[PDB]
């Protein structure tokens, strides 16, 4: 009934934001919508001030994310967290001028042994088509990464492409299956939702608005 | 499937003095393979199965410290296992902590030599099948557990 | 700030230093209040970077040392003694004028929360109990009565992160009426969490015998603390 | 007597000697190595089969990982109690309304001897001549459950109007064998994915035991509509054990 | 002609401490369920950018200067729909006191200045006072216009004076955290401080370890060319060459005066791709030692490549330079006796 594009987000370390105006840079347990939009937006060659392309992309695309657990040599590997004491010396003191601090400090969280499988699709009001997306994921223009520019990918961004009615049902054709799924689209059997602040308000640079995931447990 | 430890123990206890004498002369576990009496000793206990050879070589080697150097004692009905090697070594009052230190840091072969010296010196009282399992695996985990048991015992006792 | 349009907008302001003093404690009805007789009354404020479930007992449970939840919540406790609770909680953690951390949560509790406060306090103190077990043990590893390296805080972080998955779920979905077994289970999973974290933390140093000694001692104090957490 | 809770399982140590009678928890949660011990191999096969069925409804693995894992490591008692909890009220030999593999309220002119559940001791004209008597005098709770199961599975039916089992009459049963009875039982249990690949459980398919939701007389059952619990413990006959006598010896 | 260059490096460090946290404990990471010593993305990148090699081959490049004069035409019809030519030419003349492409951060910052100039025109603000208000920003951008290649490759300095959103310049090169291919046994040094006037003690501790690190980096050629004013692929490949050299030789400076882990890398592989990929999963299952950690690590790398390369679509010229003579890799990956030869190979797009 509906065509789906299937991506795979996996690497050694991963960082997906949470609300902060401070130096601690938190991470949640699975990719943010602002994050995914940023990733796609990055494969596509979309400069930061191109509010039009940003909006186009945002209103076109919708995501459902599945959390894959790692099995190594047949032992299960939970996803763990990491805190990095990250300093900067010569950091700017004001948004204008050349005076700098001697040293400033930030703490940045990363996810370890995290691997995700994402399914995306087009909305009724789309300005784009899926094979633009596919074409980009296969040949990105800007460097792609999992959260921060220091987190490469260990697997190609493109996993596959299929069709079905559910995002769930679409995800069922790509292993490993059994993970929890967080979808923008409701699934009849499941009533649980997960509050977030993923939505980037394009009209207002670097600000985000509340939204809710639909939770389909495995 | 698993190696009978108690059988081997009693076997070693009832061995004729000449054979025991012949086995007591190895200075290194693999030398047991140069000795007829050894193969005769371990034949009933699955020597012919490659899986159990290394294991058996260690067991016998430690036993080869003397005919009654390793005194076996049954565990108490209450507790889940009996006395561990480390604990017994500590209980003897004759073994110095640094000995265990250098033991768990020793290369292959050398560790077994050292261990046998410690056993002759201590004449430990312990749950033999337990020690036998330990020798069956004998890796980092086991060496470490040895030193830990030693330390905590020596601490309380 | 809004991203919205409005006829009038403000671009700056004027401030100047001003001092006074309000002797006594004003019974503000929006915040809980910790009470400690050495008497000292003080409003609750985020002090550490620990998870929110560590503050839950101070937010929903009355205790006459003791504790006094906000007037709002106890009004709701009287008015609707048959209703579940969905409670908004928030605040800052600061170093003078500097924001170190911002916190906002929406805790959930099924019906039994108004009367069965002791169960909630049980859960929380159990969690913190296991936490201090791990911390005490790894501190022992660090210092002695020493490994030379502190590992306990990192391990505390790991612990806390997994606790995030464990404890709130319990508080939000437990039947307080009969809650002994859910609690028992929590205790077990926390127990093995502390074991795992202890080992994971001392693991990289236990190749050296001298460290294995102190490690063994540490492990001793760990299991002492852990066994005392079993009623 | 309750198969999940009480002691019925006749075993002797893999290596050992004197027979003793354990409960399922002792089997599932212990590294003790057991082997069945009865004086008949067909009843040991009946037994083993019963245990396998039981385990197949209480504890299928969720994947091969878990499968291997549980074969290598017994359960904890709590895990077990949690697993058997929802099933206990289905495995009571003597029960008020749902007796194990029996049918409440059976109309029969006379009492059938216990021997008729013991496949082979009688049933042919030369049995009174070649066989020792008294074997069906008085049976354990276990010998009885086990016989009941064997009669509804591998043995031939009593005759006239006594329907045979689901696999037809006298099927051959084949099991994989392990080191102990424990690992054996576990080794013949289908993992959850294989289990639901073989039986997709619908609202359309009845998955209740025969002694809880009875087969209707002269019903025509689509084979497809039978659920793995209902079928593994299928009982095609109307049997009902008489009231037990006192203490004594399983004949 | 692929867009991304991938650089993989295996380098072994003798006992040291190249990177630590707020508690003076070596930096950490869990991978494959086991702990690996880490050297941060930051640390290593800084190692590169502040190096002398970088200074001479990036900070002193020919393309390092952006001449505003040659950018008049392109600027004006990239800004014509927002500003009149008067305001533009005035601005450019203020900044400075033939070309058809222009770096976006240039266009952005120029735009901001323009806006300010118009803003000042409306109030008939004196030019002298105008300059007196934005002296700083002028100095800033005059600096940044002298450091073209640097900004193109690494990005803006942490204090740059960039104002716009197009001024948020990402580095063309992305540098990953470096982790060890194996689980590490960390050591702890116990030291004292002898008081030459009372030698008749109080001990302090420093943690340290040795290890085989996997460094990974990628270079976005297109982005490089774009942020150099449309420079050719050959030039971008030149820059790439320099980055390869550095990732193979430059080492962070921490505690190197007392632990001196001055080691060169033992394996350097460059690999062209449409999608940049790290080979870190070669070591997801942590290397076990067998006559060292180095050989087994290298072997794990090679065999990972063999196993997944084509399937992951790393079809693109690929070459490998390595000191250790372990079992070679797929026939399609060209071997290199010298780093310099690998470099030259990269410089000419991989043949």
């Amino acid at each position: 009934m509906r065509s789906y594009l299937i991506l795979r987000l996996a690497g050694p370390m991963q960082a997906w934001g949470q609300p902060t105006f401070e130096g601690t840079r938190p991470t949640g347990r699975f990719p943010t919508r602002s994050g995914l939009l940023g990733l796609l937006g990055a494969c596509l060659g979309i400069q930061r001030d191109d509010t039009s392309s940003l909006q186009a992309l945002s209103e076109s695309v919708q995501f459902a994310v599945r959390c894959d657990e790692l099995i190594l040599d047949d032992r299960r590997v939970s996803v763990t967290g990491l805190r990095d004491y990250h300093t900067v010396l010569g950091a700017r003191e004001d948004y204008r001028g050349l005076k700098s601090h001697e040293t400033i400090q930030t703490w940045r969280e990363y996810l370890c042994d995290a691997s995700f499988t994402v399914a995306l699709w087009l909305t009724p009001h789309a300005t784009m088509v899926i094979s633009e997306l596919e074409k980009a994921v296969l040949k990105p223009r800007y460097t792609p990464y999992l959260g921060r520019r220091s987190c490469p990918l260990t697997h190609p961004l493109f996993l596959g492409t299929c069709q079905a009615s559910d995002p769930q049902k679409a995800l069922l054709n790509y292993e490993p299956v059994g993970g929890d799924i967080y979808s923008e689209e409701s699934v009849t059997g499941h009533h649980l939702k997960f509050t977030a602040r993923d939505e980037p308000m394009i009209t207002l640079p670097r600000q985000f608005a509340s939204r809710e995931w639909y939770v389909i447990k495995g | 499937d698993e190696i009978d430890a108690m059988a081997l123990y009693r076997a070693w206890q009832q061995l004729d003095n000449g054979s025991c004498a012949q086995i007591r002369r190895v200075s290194e576990p693999d030398e047991l393979r140069d000795i007829p009496a050894f193969y005769r000793l371990v034949q009933p206990f699955g020597w012919e199965n490659p899986r159990h050879q290394q294991a058996l070589l260690r067991m016998v080697f430690c036993l080869s410290a003397g005919k009654n150097v390793i005194r076996h004692q049954d565990k108490k009905s209450e507790q889940t296992t009996g006395i561990s090697l480390g604990r017994a070594l500590a209980n003897s009052g004759r073994i110095n902590e640094r000995r265990i230190f250098q033991l768990i840091r020793a290369d292959r072969t050398a560790d077994m030599v050292q261990l046998r010296r410690l056993l002759t010196h201590a004449e430990p009282v312990l749950d033999w099948p337990l020690m036998a399992r330990m020798l069956t695996w004998w890796g980092k985990r086991e060496r470490q557990q040895l030193l830990e048991d030693f330390v905590l015992t020596t601490n309380k006792n | 700030c809004c991203g919205q349009e409005s006829n009038l907008r403000y671009t700056g302001f004027l401030k100047e230093k001003f001092t006074f003093t309000v002797n006594g404690l004003w019974p503000h009805p929006h915040s809980p209040c910790l009470v400690t007789v050495k008497v000292e009354e003080k409003f609750l404020a985020f002090t550490t970077s620990a998870p929110s479930w560590t503050q839950i007992s101070r937010v929903v449970v009355d205790k006459i040392n003791g504790n006094r939840v906000a007037a709002v919540v106890n009004q709701f406790r009287n008015i609707a003694p048959q209703s579940p609770l969905e409670l908004i909680m928030g605040g800052y953690r600061n170093n003078q004028a500097s924001i170190l951390e911002r916190r906002h949560d929406v805790l959930m509790f099924n019906q039994g929360w108004q009367q069965y406060g002791n169960v909630i306090n049980e859960i929380v103190t159990v969690g913190l109990g296991y936490k201090t077990a791990l911390r005490k043990a790894l501190y022992t590893f660090a210092e002695g009565f020493g490994a030379g390296v502190s590992v306990h805080e990192t391990a505390e972080r790991h612990f806390y992160r997994q606790s995030e998955l464990l404890i709130p779920d319990v508080l939000a979905n437990v039947n307080f009426s009969q809650a002994d077994e859910v609690i028992a289970d929590l205790r077990d999973k926390l127990h093995q969490l502390c074991e795992m974290l202890f080992n994971q933390s001392v693991a990289p140093y236990a190749h050296h015998p001298k460290l294995i000694s102190t490690l063994a001692l540490a492990r001793a104090t760990l299991y002492k603390h852990l066994r005392e957490l079993k009623p | 007597m309750n198969l999940l809770i009480d002691n019925w399982i006749p075993v002797r140590p893999r290596n050992g000697g004197k027979v003793q009678i354990i409960n399922l928890q002792s089997l599932y949660c212990s590294r003790d190595q057991w082997r069945l011990s009865l004086p008949r191999d067909d009843m040991e096969l009946a037994a083993l089969a019963l245990l396998v069925c039981i385990g197949q409804i209480i504890a299928p693995a969720k994947d091969d990982v878990e499968f291997r894992h549980r074969i290598m490591n017994p359960l904890t008692e709590d895990e077990f109690q949690q697993l058997i909890a929802p099933w206990i009220d289905m495995f009571y030999l003597n029960h008020a309304e749902h007796p194990f593999m029996q049918t409440k309220g059976v109309k029969a002119n006379d009492v059938t001897p216990m021997e008729k559940l013991l496949a082979g001791v009688s049933g042919a004209t030369n049995c009174a001549f070649v066989n020792q008597p008294g074997q069906g005098e008085a049976l354990c709770g276990g010998c009885t459950a086990i016989a009941l199961f064997n009669q509804a599975n591998q043995a031939p039916g009593f005759g006239g109007g006594f329907k045979s089992g689901l696999r037809g009459g006298t099927p051959v049963t084949t099991f994989v064998r392990g080191i102990d009875l424990r690992s054996t039982v576990l080794l013949n249990v289908l993992t959850l994915p294989r289990l639901q690949k073989q039986f997709p459980n619908e609202s359309h398919t009845e998955n209740q035991p025969t002694w809880i939701k009875p087969i209707k007389s002269n019903e025509s059952i689509p084979a497809s509509s039978i659920g793995f619990v209902r079928g593994l413990f299928w009982q095609p006959a109307h049997i009902e054990l008489c009231d037990p006598i006192g203490i004594g010896k399983c004949s | 002609m692929s867009n991304f260059i991938n650089i993989h490096v295996l380098i072994s460090h003798s006992p040291s401490c190249l990177n630590r946290d707020d508690m003076n404990m070596q930096k950490d990471a869990i991978f494959g369920g086991k702990r690996r010593v880490r050297i941060s993305s930051q640390s290593l990148k800084r190692a590169m950018r502040k190096s002398g090699y970088y200074a001479q081959n990036i900070g002193e490049s020919s393309l390092r200067t952006i001449h505003l004069a040659q950018l008049r035409d392109v600027l004006r019809q990239k800004l014509g729909e927002r500003f009149d030519q008067k305001i533009i030419d005035k601005t450019l003349a203020l900044l400075s006191g033939s070309a058809d492409a222009v770096t976006p951060w240039v266009v952005g910052e120029i735009a901001w200045f323009c806006e300010q100039v118009a803003k000042a025109e409306a109030d008939n603000l004196d030019d002298k006072k105008l300059l007196k208000v934005l002296k700083e920003d002028i100095a800033a951008i005059r600096v940044n216009l002298q450091q073209g290649v640097d900004i193109a490759l690494s990005g803006r300095m942490a204090t740059s004076g960039m104002m716009t959103e197009l001024g948020k310049v990402d580095g063309a090169m992305s540098i990953a955290h470096a982790i060890t291919t194996h689980q590490v046994d960390s050591d702890i040094d116990w030291f004292t401080a002898v008081d030459d006037l009372q030698e008749q003690a109080h001990l302090g501790t420093q943690e340290f370890s040795s290890g085989v690190f996997y460094r990974y980096a990628n270079i976005n050629l297109a982005q490089l060319q774009e942020n150099l004013g449309g420079a050719s692929r050959e030039q971008a490949l030149e820059i790439a060459t320099h980055v390869v050299h550095m990732l193979a030789t430059e080492v962070p400076g921490a505690k190197q005066r007392t632990y001196a882990a001055f080691n060169p890398a033992d394996m350097v592989m460059v690999n062209f791709s449409d999608m940049p990929l790290s080979m870190a999963n070669a070591f997801e299952k942590a290397v076990k030692a067998k006559d060292g950690f180095l050989q087994p690590s290298i072997q794990a790398f090679n065999q990972y490549w063999d196993r997944v390369a084509n399937g992951y679509g790393l079809n693109g010229a690929a070459a490998q330079f390595s000191l250790s003579d372990v079992d070679p890799i797929t026939a399609q990956v060209k071997q290199m006796p010298t780093l310099e030869q690998l470099k030259s190979w990269v410089r000419n797009n991989g043949e």
